[PDB]
RNA sequence: CUGGUAGUUAUGGCGAGAAGGUCACACCCGUUCCCAUCCCGAACACGGUAGUUAAGCUUCUCUGCGCCAAUGGUAGUUGGGGGCUUCCCCCUGCGAGAGUAGGUCGCUGCCGGG
RNA sequence: UGGGGCGGUCGCCUCCUAAAGAGUAACGGAGGCGCCCAAAGGUUCCCUCAGAAUGGAUGGAAAUCAUUCGCAGAGUGUAAAGGCACAAGGGAGCUUGACUGCGAGACUGACAAGUCGAGCAGGGACGAAAGUCGGGCUUAGUGAUCCGGUGGUUCCGCAUGGAAGGGCCAUCGCUCAACGGAUAAAAGCUACCCCGGGGAUAACAGGCUUAUCUCCCCCAAGAGUCCACAUCGACGGGGAGGUUUGGCACCUCGAUGUCGGCUCGUCGCAUCCUGGGGCUGUAGUCGGUCCCAAGGGUUGGGCUGUUCGCCCAUUAAAGCGGCACG
RNA sequence: UCCUAAGGUAGCGAAAUUCCUUGUCGGGUAAGUUCCGACCCGCACGAAAGGCGCAACGAUCUGGGCACUGUCUCAACGAGAGACUCGGUGAAAUUAUAGUACCUGUGAAGAUGCAGGUUACCCGCGACAGGACGGAAAGACCCCGUGGAGCUUUACUGCAACC
RNA sequence: AUAGGCCCAGGCGACUGUUUAGCAAAAACACAGGUCUCUGCAAAACCGUAAGGUGACGUAUAGGGGCUGACGCCUGCCCGGU
RNA sequence: GGGUAGCGGAGAAAUUCCAAUCGAACUUGGAGAUAGCUGGUUCUCUCCGAAAUAGCUUUAGGGCUAGCCUCGAGGUAAAGAGUCAUGGAGGUAGAGCACUGUUUGGACUAGGGUACCGAAUUCAGAUAAACUCCGAAUGCCAUGUACUUAUACUCGGGAGUCAGACUGCGAGUGAUAAGAUCCGUAGUCGAAAGGGAAACAGCCCAGACCACCAGUUAAGGUCCCCAAAUAUAUGUUAAGUGGAAAAGGAUGUGGGGUUGCUUAGACAACCAGGAUGUUGGCUUAGAAGCAGCCACCAUUGAAAGAGUGCGUAAUAGCUCACUGGUCGAGUGACCCCGCGCCGAAAAUGUACCGGGGCUAAACAUAUUACCGAAACUGUGGAUGAACCU
């Protein structure tokens, strides 16, 4: 006559935050994730909780590394 | 009656039955089979009744195949209980059959008793069927 | 296979251990397995909890350490006992009546039996509506001077509902009883003797009937059920027997009985024992290889008296006499038979026993059938035991024995020596 | 011809068979020192070439596994319109998965020797 | 809160629902948290798992040994998801960056809060060096303000010098768990009850639905002395009705009187009697079942508030339902 | 033999107390869910919240019988007071305006007033109560309001009083 | 004209009496009787801030409070908890 | 005639009485107590025009910030909208067994004591919201020099709203019920009149500034009520189907395909024949084709069965298969499709086309005219904004 469920967390707003070809300011976030779905490429670093940010001003370019992986790069 | 030995989750969605059958739309094991023309849920009780009436006429001569199995389970509520306060407890097991799916097979008997045995089976199922043969 | 306990108290019974073992067998019949047998020797059943204040704790502990779900009691419990036990043991409870109703509800393979089981179950569950509805009656909306809310009380409404849905099945069963005698019309119009069998479960009644049918019936393919499970046969079957001397009677089998059968179900079997109610010869198949056979036999007589079978010629037939070592079968003493219903000597023995009992007015009388008039030679061959026949120039000479009806039906053809 | 060192979605891999070599590269010998093993100079480390292509390595052949891959058709579906509405049908645009014709025993850059 | 009460829940993390960006509800389907680690953190160097077969053993199916095969079928302190074998998994040497002041720019977001961050200065650990280090593979392991305690201080100190006291930085005291916390401090009965509201919300009646209920059928195993279909018909399947038990909460709370009986009836037919007919396990009498048929008719008492029911005595028969359960 | 401070004694017992329940047997009746007498299986009797009896008393509650009767089968007649016609005097509750039919349907899901049909010349008098969800009383039942009041206690905080 | 109907059996309360003016006349209250307990006199109890009073112009065979309710037969076990 | 007065008095005790008022009298004052609750709020025209959501709350019919409306003022690397080209992140529909659960039928039993397995290998075939070796259509983010089009943003003044409803599509709970409940997405109502659905907020067409005895169209229609086709061409239905409802049953009817036989005579009828060993054996009182089981022959002949159904207790007798003749034009067997039939029962009165009525005035395909709105156009007026002179 009762239910033991009814609990859920708070959504973490994951996913991409900048688009391909868009000029981006240094220090800005590009992709929020758990683990490493996308690897940091050129001028991109991965933070403590695996958020890829940009080190220098440039243009975001999502691009394909070896057969089963992806990376994001920033080009001046 | 055909029930799963164990299940990962006791509760499942009702689902849907739109489109053609994904696979099993042809006869492969025997030489005659019942083919569904419409789509409906088939409980395990209707599978049993349509099988006893199907082997009894054959006098236990020849092999039959059951091409469906009741994987999904369904729940129900008692009379006198208002809506809410969770989900109902499971009652039975069903097999959603989309149109174009073979449900039975016959081999090892002549033409005359194969069609008649399938005819008695079809009257115990809630779908419109058709007797189909191999090639 | 569900895991259950088995509990019972002596309460001045004369058959405590046998009834306990019978409850064990009944539980094993319902795809239910036992994991403990608690027996108490208290004189009077406790008014509140069937067993007692202290025994409840022992039952609870044994079921807790034995991994059991349901507890099967040995006698029907009043609603207060049901509530107290189900609330203290924090599990479910079930008595003999509920168990045997569940057994019958699963073995019924006809409309009449199903309707009878349903009416008996509904009557059983009629007294427990108070405890069924007390939980919702503590919170039945409450209030006071509604000035617009109905005119009755919740409990009384529930009683009205259940009585309304019970008299309908009562009427349906009355109609079914009236129907059942249309098929009996042809047997009634033609006075034909019938031999009906009663006894206790697994006494061999069906095996006896099958042996006789295979021995004499023309339609030998027509057989009867035969299995070791409790209550294999739940419906009566009539068969027509033709002894080699051209004699005709019918032989019927009935459902078996068990000890302390609920009184609700005997009311339902009042109909199913109509065939034995109006019979000519009874056979009471008593097992002779089970030491409580005296108890089972007597129980059969009390059940029969409850149904209303009396003033009936009874022939006792002890079965399974092969198992007993160094015994003389087939035999006959008074009106008692020792035999096993799996041999070609016991069966034929019982056949001439029935021949002695039923047909005893078949006096012999010579006949002189006119030679031209046929159709009487044939009639006096399939309805008599022709001793000798002779041929003359003025007709044909027949000597045989016929029923006293035929002595006046064909009185003119007889000729005195 | 070979030894290093990079790029390139395994069409670059796996497996199978053959040829070759002190000019390289390896296998190999020994443990004095630098260093080394939860014990073991097996590896690591050091000192050399008595012996060797049987291994690693290079070249050659394959479709056996793997990998890559059309065309046509089909499921699905945005927009519009119909029905007998567990669902189903018609017009236009997009268009798989599986299966298949087919390809594959790699392609480029730099440096040192023979 | 599919009326209220009893029951259950109240904050945080993970998955599905969630309709291929993000977000998205229900007393919808599954689980965890209120910690732990002085190495389970940093750095340098090194290597690789589960399982199986084979021969020998005290020692057995499974303890330790050798070989072979072995893309993860293991492991990752703990739940799940995402991820990792150019380790984020496993060993050993040295250590305390589980540092101080900060911080361009972004994510999330009503606010309060929460998250990521290149880079600069001070002074260090590891490493030959390039370099890495502001706790742990990532995401939970926590509660504001007011008020008090402890340590420090180049701040103020009610005429002046002090002091009492306060300020600033660091830190401690909450199952304030109803977890954005009303107060430092809190349980029940009302049928003796009263006021302001509501058909936003229950009890009677209407409405939608038809699980349940009543009735009618399909297949035919069987019963019926042989005999599926005179009469019944299991295991299964399909409908009609809106009289039952239910679900919803659409009209009525500035009042829609609520059981049974009395008087008065009227309508439907799924017919209790009477009328006509087909089949019969219809010889006759008595019956059974089905088709047409609503013209008329359809009892008096004992017990109970009783509807119903049981019983006594009759009758051609003692019908079933609708009309706000007329 | 275990625990407890101790384990319900006498007397009653389907009771003003028994859910099951119309318990079971006997009486009364043609037929008795009530009544009377027994049984004890006391859900949940029990000794000053007194237990079991008890003559007299009761506008007390319950079951039965004699006499009596219009209570009834089943109604009939008669008398007086209203009603009814005439002369005098003459209110009230209610009221959006009204030339204010029936049926089937529709609609905030129950229509004199909407749609389609069927009926119906204009105005009154004596009667009956099916509808106007008829009149009267801002529902008491139910829920709500961080409304109220009376009462209780081992709820919080207090005061009188007493030691 | 005016002027008791009676009888058999049971529950409750012993009896006469009192009660919800205006819905309940009772099986409810009271009652004579039983028992426990407090009180030595400026008594205990009660009204009043006090003075002053009732108790009482009484004295324990007297006065206040709690429970039971004629009369008959009886009134069992437990002092751990309050 | 007197005594006891409301934080009080009386009470043979019922919340009983204290001036028709008592779970706490009446009167005046604090007092215009407080009411997150219900009711009420008065002249006109012009321009714009919502919400019924998120978060927190002793909070749920209240409030605060944000979201949505209106008025005023600013600044330009013109930033808003639509389409096109190009680049991306994301695992739904579908599908699949490469992992994990569920599961069918075979070969398969190293070892336990041969599934009873601890079981495993392999072949073939299924299944999944919490499975994925794969994977769209749409949607979303951005760049452009593209074409078109009018908004965006910031600051400030003023609000209202936080009960939503139905319909189409995708899901959950429910029973793959509800005019049910809870979300996402689009529309309409709310706040929308007009025309069609008989009547009928949410369905279909379509947005009313005013006047006109002007015209063209949309949904829907053109026999009468009621404006416009008793229109054209080719077919179907006989059920008032059209204008209500299934499993299942059937020589209803129309259209295609596959085929046997036949003027060296097809089917149907009429005439004749239809027999012998022989009553085959066994079982039976009785079994002669026809109670039951066993092989079911040869003979006359072109045909006749060791007999297809009646019948006798049983013989008898009746009849058929087959053959010959008689007359002379077609007949027998399956599959596919369209429209129809039965299954079909309720309460005041036909009552399941609005009515009349219809054999087309019904249905299918195609074609042409007309009617039809406050829509659009024509004529004449009134008015708001922006931009010009
Ligand atoms: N030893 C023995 N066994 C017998 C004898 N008769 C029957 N049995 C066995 O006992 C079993 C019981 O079956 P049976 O008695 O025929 O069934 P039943 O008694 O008719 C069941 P019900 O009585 O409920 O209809 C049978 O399987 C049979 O093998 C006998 O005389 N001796
Ligand atoms: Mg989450
Ligand atoms: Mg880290
Ligand atoms: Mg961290
Ligand atoms: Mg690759
Ligand atoms: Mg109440
Ligand atoms: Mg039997
Ligand atoms: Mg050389
Ligand atoms: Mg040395
Ligand atoms: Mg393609
Ligand atoms: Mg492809
Ligand atoms: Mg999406
Ligand atoms: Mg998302
Ligand atoms: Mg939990
Ligand atoms: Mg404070
Ligand atoms: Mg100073
Ligand atoms: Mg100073
Ligand atoms: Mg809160
Ligand atoms: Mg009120
Ligand atoms: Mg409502
Ligand atoms: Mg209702
Ligand atoms: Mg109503
Ligand atoms: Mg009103
Ligand atoms: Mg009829
Ligand atoms: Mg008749
Ligand atoms: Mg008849
Ligand atoms: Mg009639
Ligand atoms: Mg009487
Ligand atoms: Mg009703
Ligand atoms: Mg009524
Ligand atoms: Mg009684
Ligand atoms: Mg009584
Ligand atoms: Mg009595
Ligand atoms: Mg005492
Ligand atoms: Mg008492
Ligand atoms: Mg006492
Ligand atoms: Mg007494
Ligand atoms: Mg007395
Ligand atoms: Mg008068
Ligand atoms: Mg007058
Ligand atoms: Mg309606
Ligand atoms: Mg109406
Ligand atoms: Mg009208
Ligand atoms: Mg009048
Ligand atoms: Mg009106
Ligand atoms: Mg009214
Ligand atoms: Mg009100
Ligand atoms: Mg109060
Ligand atoms: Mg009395
Ligand atoms: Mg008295
Ligand atoms: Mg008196
Ligand atoms: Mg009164
Ligand atoms: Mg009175
Ligand atoms: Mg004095
Ligand atoms: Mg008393
Ligand atoms: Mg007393
Ligand atoms: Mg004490
Ligand atoms: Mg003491
Ligand atoms: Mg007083
Ligand atoms: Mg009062
Ligand atoms: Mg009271
Ligand atoms: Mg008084
Ligand atoms: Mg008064
Ligand atoms: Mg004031
Ligand atoms: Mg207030
Ligand atoms: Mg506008
Ligand atoms: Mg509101
Ligand atoms: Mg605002
Ligand atoms: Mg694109
Ligand atoms: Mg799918
Ligand atoms: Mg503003
Ligand atoms: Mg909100
Ligand atoms: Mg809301
Ligand atoms: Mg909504
Ligand atoms: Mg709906
Ligand atoms: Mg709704
Ligand atoms: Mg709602
Ligand atoms: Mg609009
Ligand atoms: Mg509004
Ligand atoms: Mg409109
Ligand atoms: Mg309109
Ligand atoms: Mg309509
Ligand atoms: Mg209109
Ligand atoms: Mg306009
Ligand atoms: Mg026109
Ligand atoms: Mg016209
Ligand atoms: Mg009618
Ligand atoms: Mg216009
Ligand atoms: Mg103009």
């Amino acid at each position: 006559g009762s239910t033991s469920n009814g609990r859920d967390s708070e959504s973490k707003r994951l996913g991409a935050k900048r688009a391909d070809g868009q000029f981006v300011t240094g220090g800005s976030i590009l992709y929020r994730q758990r683990g490493t779905k996308i690897y940091p490429g050129t001028n991109v670093g991965r933070g403590g909780d695996d958020t890829l940010f940009a080190k220098t001003d440039g243009v975001v370019r999502f691009e394909r590394m070896g057969r089963d992986k992806k990376k994001v790069s920033v080009y001046p | 009656m055909l029930v799963p030995k164990r299940v990962k989750y006791r509760r499942e969605f009702r689902g849907n039955m739109r489109g053609r059958a994904k696979g099993g739309t042809e006869v492969a094991f025997g030489e005659y089979g019942l083919q569904a023309v419409e789509a409906s849920w088939i409980t395990n009780r209707q599978i049993e009744a349509a099988r006893i009436a199907m082997t009894r006429y054959m006098k236990r001569g020849g092999k039959v195949w059951i091409k469906i199995f009741p994987h999904k389970s369904y729940t129900s509520k008692p009379i006198g209980v208002r809506m809410g306060k969770g989900k109902g407890a499971p009652e039975g097991w069903v097999s959603p059959v989309k149109r174009g799916k073979i449900m039975f097979e016959i081999a090892g008997v002549p033409e005359d008793v194969a069609r008649e045995a399938l005819r008695l089976a079809a009257h115990k199922l809630p779908v419109k069927t058709k007797i189909v043969k191999r090639e | 296979e569900k895991k259950v306990l088995i509990v019972g108290i002596s309460q001045k019974q004369k058959d405590f251990d046998y009834s306990m073992e019978e409850l064990a067998n009944l539980a094993a019949a319902n795809n239910m397995e036992v994991v403990g047998e608690i027996r108490q020797n208290i004189d009077r059943e406790n008014r509140a909890t069937y067993v007692g204040k202290g025994k409840v704790d022992e039952i609870k502990g044994l079921a807790e350490m034995q991994d059991a779900r349901l507890i099967i009691f040995n006698d029907e419990l009043s609603p207060s006992q049901i509530r107290n036990l189900e609330e203290a043991l924090e599990l479910d409870v079930m008595d003999r009546t509920g168990l045997i109703l569940a057994i019958f509800a699963n073995r019924a393979k006809t409309k009449e039996a199903q309707l009878q089981v349903q009416i008996a179950k509904l009557q059983y569950e009629l007294p427990r509506i108070f405890g069924q509805g007390e939980d919702m009656d503590q919170q039945s909306g409450k209030g006071g001077l509604s000035n617009r809310g109905s005119g009755e009380k919740k409990i009384e409404t529930d009683r009205r509902t259940i009585k309304h849905q019970i008299r309908h099945l009562q009427k349906e069963l009355d109609m079914l009883v009236d129907d059942r005698e249309v098929r009996r019309r042809k047997r009634k119009k033609n006075e034909i003797p019938v031999v009906s069998l009663v006894g206790y479960t697994n006494a061999g009644k069906s095996t006896t009937m099958n042996g006789l049918v295979r021995a004499y019936s023309e339609t030998a393919d027509k057989q009867v059920f035969e299995k070791d499970m409790l209550f294999a046969t739940l419906e009566t079957s009539v068969r027509e027997i033709v002894l080699p001397d051209n004699k005709q009677f019918l032989l019927t089998d009935t459902v078996g009985f068990v000890s302390k059968l609920p009184h609700q179900l005997v009311k339902a079997f009042r109909s199913t024992l109509e065939e034995a109610r109006d019979a000519d010869l009874l056979i009471h198949v008593v097992d002779y290889s089970d030491p409580h056979y005296k108890t089972m036999m007597k129980t059969t007589e009390e059940t029969l008296k409850v149904v209303g079978v009396e003033d009936v010629p009874v022939i006792y037939a002890y079965n399974k006499a092969d198992l007993l070592e160094d015994e003389m079968y087939p035999k006959q003493t008074g009106n008692t038979i020792i035999f096993s219903a799996r041999e070609e000597e016991s069966l034929e023995f019982l056949t001439e026993v029935i021949r002695k009992e039923l047909f005893a007015s078949y006096e012999k009388a010579t006949f002189l059938i006119p030679f031209e008039a046929g159709q009487v030679v044939a009639y006096l061959n399939e309805h008599a035991d022709i001793l000798e026949t002779e041929y003359l120039e003025n007709g044909t000479q027949i000597v045989a024995e016929v029923s006293p009806a035929d002595l006046q039906k064909l009185a003119e053809y007889q000729v005195a020596e």
